[PDB]
């Protein structure tokens, strides 16, 4: 899949296509690769396999539930779970969470990565294009999140044979 | 004969802030009591107790409105924790040992003394719980299916007895948990409600939801309540001949910081009261006995530095890449 | 009629050297005791110990302190480890045991002897807990999450009807936990307070953290406390008549020889001192039955002898590539 | 009134064959017993015991000087292993016990009988056990940290309390911990003594550490102490009316024997003796009865023979390529 | 990654880039890959995959809390939780520590292996090259310590396709 997250002028968009790929065929395009969680005030978006994608999914919720849903000790919490002698299981799925507050980016053998400083974050095969695309509006036009997001996701799904063009995408008021 | 539903609930807005909902739930339930008994016989055996389970964050009151109804209608109370049992008897056999001291405490209000009979002093005890007592099992969300779930999911099965109506011997003779009202709570945040096993879930008709408890309840939870925890301060400052004074822009203050702390770290409801009050009460609370006479004027500057600084979490680094 | 709080610190400095923080701490906290009890009745029962949580290394004074202060209150004191759960009430039973014994000790000297009298005295020893008894939860950090980590985090979850206050019943009566003072000590290298379950980290209020003991330190509890070492083997070996001393530089050294030691290898704190104490009395010890009328002057030079050699690790080559 | 350091360091040089800092070590530690009880108050209660920790290999006489220690001092005593308990209170409730017989039957040397007068019998066992009690915890090692590795870890935090003093209730009333003399044992082959918890690691102020018996040592284990193994049969036999004599090459022989077999297996210490003795003594032993009048001359050449042929062991094949 | 680590004049600096690289892209490029452990006065350096190196270091810390701060203490202890009967688990991780008296190299497996005569340490793909650059410096200049390490980092960063030159240097007052 491709998903991408722009976070500019107070607004926080995640954004992915919806082509789950069975082998070099596809089974369903309009799958919603992104959603929100904890009354919906934090959206998360999943790439990877999709049964641990969702195991990786329900996982960071529970913490959230479990801590007032703080974005950045939830996420640290999880990580915790792997980081440590008695292994939780490794799942092949990275996830991008974002808050208000935070952007950040979760993977299934618990390590939480933070954003370079332009704030933008991409998971999926189609990812780095997302990325690029999306750096170069950011860097060179007074676009806004959301529009960067829809943009870069095309860009994206034009090239990646495992991205297509039905998107879902979720921002923060 | 006894309080009525509103009168009930007065009297619980005088020691729980906010929490209606919660009140007004209980309050029906004490007064069911009355309604029947009231009943003729065929039906005074046959309808029973409507239990309860309050569902509500971290100290927001749960437990204070239970102790309270009970203290108000002079009823044989005991709480325990749900997981404790992760002998279940024994709740009702503690809850008799309860009564039997509320009630050894009347025969003896009256006027050596042998105003006794034990024999019938026991009865009069059992029957106390049998028709007015009241158990409240505190987080019981926790022995919810959510491995070893079928230890605690064993608990569920074991309360239901008690709950379902049984009889369990006391040291006092036999009692019947069939009009013993019971309310549980729980946070569920993981689990829901729903998770619990039917026979129970049925057996718990009444849910009632409690809100969590903002710096605005704070505010009124530190001065208002019978005994609030300004009131106990001044009050213990007093022994040492010392007389305190909170100004409003201090309480308000008080609380935007429990809040604030509440909010950044773990939740922990109504308890960040004392926690900060005792933070603050520090320093006078030792001197206040070489202090005499003097009096303290506690105001917004007063709290702002006896409370120093108090932390927005580094997660930070650390674990982050 | 009783002691203040810095009238209790002065006593307390008898025998502990340093850690004021927390000598305050437990005074105040005695004190409220003497507060309350003064107040009319219905804030004579609302109001509650604030509970303390001794954060420090290991031995620097934190049970002494407790032990001493309990002491110093003629209280029944007991103290636990946490992890010994992982029957919890029969932390009260046996406190009340302990004052039994301490109230029945002042029956048989304020009066071949008889007053006695069973329901007389059980009440008196029972009001002695309720009222002013202490309980010592030593190295409750043990039972923090951090598995079975359920099964100490289960003992948290059992210690709370006690400080939150119920009742247990003691061969001697009915008594309740809600004035018990309880006070919780913990080095928490790996886990933060935080980490208890907040029931109980909000009915811990008075968090007071103690410091590592230092050469200097040792110093003065080598020769200050009333019955400090120095003044014990004095007193021991004026028995065989052999009269000792010690110079100053001899004590530093003794110090600063145990600090070493403490560093290198395990810290074990204060204790480290009867450690060294013993390996340096070593010869004198024996010989001091036939040695009468002599007497030993231990300076610098003596102790840099009787101690030898205390080594510094090769934890190196073995292990290491 | 009391023994001394180089008097009971000869008393013990009756029964025990070598292990001198060892037997120095208990010998100033009952000593201290007596220096104590001669302190005026304040310090009297102040001062406690300096425990002990022996280090030795199997069977080298750990017990048999502290068994030895009790008996000459007459004390109440008892032994009990570490691992026993992977209710350690039984331990003072035993070692109670044993003050009783010791006292009961002792002050019965004082006087069909009677004064008797149990309210103060057992006042004064008890006291024989706050007093010059002596407690043997064998194979301390063994309870190490090196899993459930936790559960034997747990039985050192167990010990603590009577340790670092504490009470706990007998049949005979109440007894303090504080100053019963602690004695541990340990080889240590595989943890070190640094291993064990800080808490207890101080209270065990004293290290002291015993030799391996060599065939010398045996040799003189063989005939010098009261009632060794040679004195012994010889008094045996006498019965049955035979007359025996042990060579010097004989001895020799079966020290060099125990020994042997000790190396080339499992080495069991001193015990090995009784071993070897029990199959010497064999043919004799029986025949004895009808042998009235005869006397045995067991030289070299009869050891030799009466042991047939001991093992130097084939490890060797079955396993090894 | 590149590690490395040289100890001259009583002064002790740990320095490395801060390139995470997810297959042959690059996900961040300012990662700190050298912190500071036990109230500052011992620094930590670390190589190998992300959750790994990440546990690798936590797990060290946990042993360094127990012990007073004994860096070789530390060390040996946390591998002894290795070299036993019930393994500890494989972690794919090195890490340089080093504190004012000494400087080691743990790994994942359990091993702890002290520096040559020199006590220059470095690790991670590009680790060799750092090490012959620092070599090179420290045995034929009077460059200072901290000189040393930003020197060679570079040399290594310009080598190494993983390394990049966003260096994060700590050194030992
Ligand atoms: N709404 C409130 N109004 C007044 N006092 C309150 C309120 N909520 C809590 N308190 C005080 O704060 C404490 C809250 O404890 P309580 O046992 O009521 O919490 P709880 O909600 O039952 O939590 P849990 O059941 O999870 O332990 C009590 O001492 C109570 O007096
Ligand atoms: N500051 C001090 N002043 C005087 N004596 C002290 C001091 N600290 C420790 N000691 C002595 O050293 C010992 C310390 O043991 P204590 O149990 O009081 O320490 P602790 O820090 O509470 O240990 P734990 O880890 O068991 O809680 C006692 O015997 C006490 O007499
Ligand atoms: N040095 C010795 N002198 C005299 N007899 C000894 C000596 N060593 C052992 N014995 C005898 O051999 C036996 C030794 O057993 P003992 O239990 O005293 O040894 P131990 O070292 O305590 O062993 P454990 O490992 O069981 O503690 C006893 O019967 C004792 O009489």
């Amino acid at each position: 899949t491709t998903i991408v997250s722009v976070r500019r002028n107070g607004q926080v968009v995640v954004g992915g296509d919806g082509q789950v790929s069975l082998g070099n065929t596809v089974m369903k395009g309009n799958a919603r690769k992104v959603r929100r969680l904890y009354n919906g005030k934090v959206l998360a978006g999943f790439a990877g396999g999709t049964a641990d994608a969702f195991t990786l999914f329900e996982l960071f919720e529970r913490k959230l539930e479990m801590h007032q849903g703080h974005l950045l000790k939830s996420a640290v919490e999880l990580a915790k779970d792997w980081r440590t002698d008695r292994a939780l299981r490794k799942l092949e799925a990275m996830l991008i969470v974002a808050d208000e507050k935070e952007s950040l980016i979760i993977t299934g053998i618990g390590d939480v990565v933070q954003p370079e400083e332009d704030q933008i974050l991409a998971i999926g095969s189609g990812g780095n294009y997302a990325l690029s695309a999306a750096r170069a509006l950011v860097e060179n036009t007074e676009l806004s999140a959301h529009e960067i997001v829809e943009k870069s996701l095309r860009i994206a799904g034009d090239i990646c044979v495992f991205t297509n063009t039905n998107f879902t995408i979720e921002e923060l008021p | 004969s006894e309080m009525t539903p509103r009168e009930i609930v007065s009297e619980l807005d005088q020691h729980i802030i906010g929490q209606a909902d919660a009140k007004r739930a209980v309050a029906i339930a004490l007064r069911n009591r009355w309604r029947r008994m009231q009943l003729q016989e065929p039906l005074r055996h046959e309808v029973t107790p409507k239990n309860i389970l309050m569902i509500g964050p971290t100290g927001v009151g749960k437990t204070e409105i239970a102790r309270r109804l009970a203290k108000l209608a002079n009823a044989p109370f005991i709480k325990v924790e749900a997981t404790k049992f992760t002998e279940v008897d024994s709740i009702i056999r503690d809850l008799t040992d309860s009564a039997m001291k509320l009630v050894r405490q009347q025969e003896i209000a009256k006027n050596a003394a042998k105003l006794i009979n034990p024999e019938e002093l026991k009865q009069k005890a059992i029957d106390a719980v049998e028709q007015n007592g009241i158990v409240f099992i505190d987080e019981i969300d926790k022995i919810c299916k959510k491995g070893a779930d079928v230890s605690r999911e064993g608990v569920q099965r074991d309360l239901l007895p008690l709950v379902e109506g049984s009889t369990v011997s006391t040291k006092h003779g036999m009692v019947k948990t069939d009009h013993i009202l019971f309310i549980a709570s729980g946070a569920f945040q993981v689990a829901r409600p729903s998770d619990l096993i039917p026979e129970l879930q049925g057996r718990l008709p009444i849910r009632v939801e409690l809100t969590a408890l903002s710096a605005a309840d704070f505010e009124r939870i530190l001065t208002e309540p019978h005994a609030s925890l300004t009131e106990q301060y001044k009050a213990l400052m007093a022994t040492e001949g010392v007389n305190i004074a909170f100004t409003t822009d201090a309480v308000k203050k008080i609380a935007e910081a429990a809040f604030r702390v509440n909010e950044k770290t773990e939740n922990i409801g109504a308890r960040r009261l004392h926690t900060v009050m005792e933070r603050l009460m520090d320093k006078i609370s030792f001197s206040a006995s070489d202090m005499n006479g003097q009096t303290v004027n506690i105001d917004a500057a007063y709290v702002a530095d006896a409370l120093g600084e108090v932390v927005e979490n580094e997660d930070l680094s650390r674990f982050i890449l």
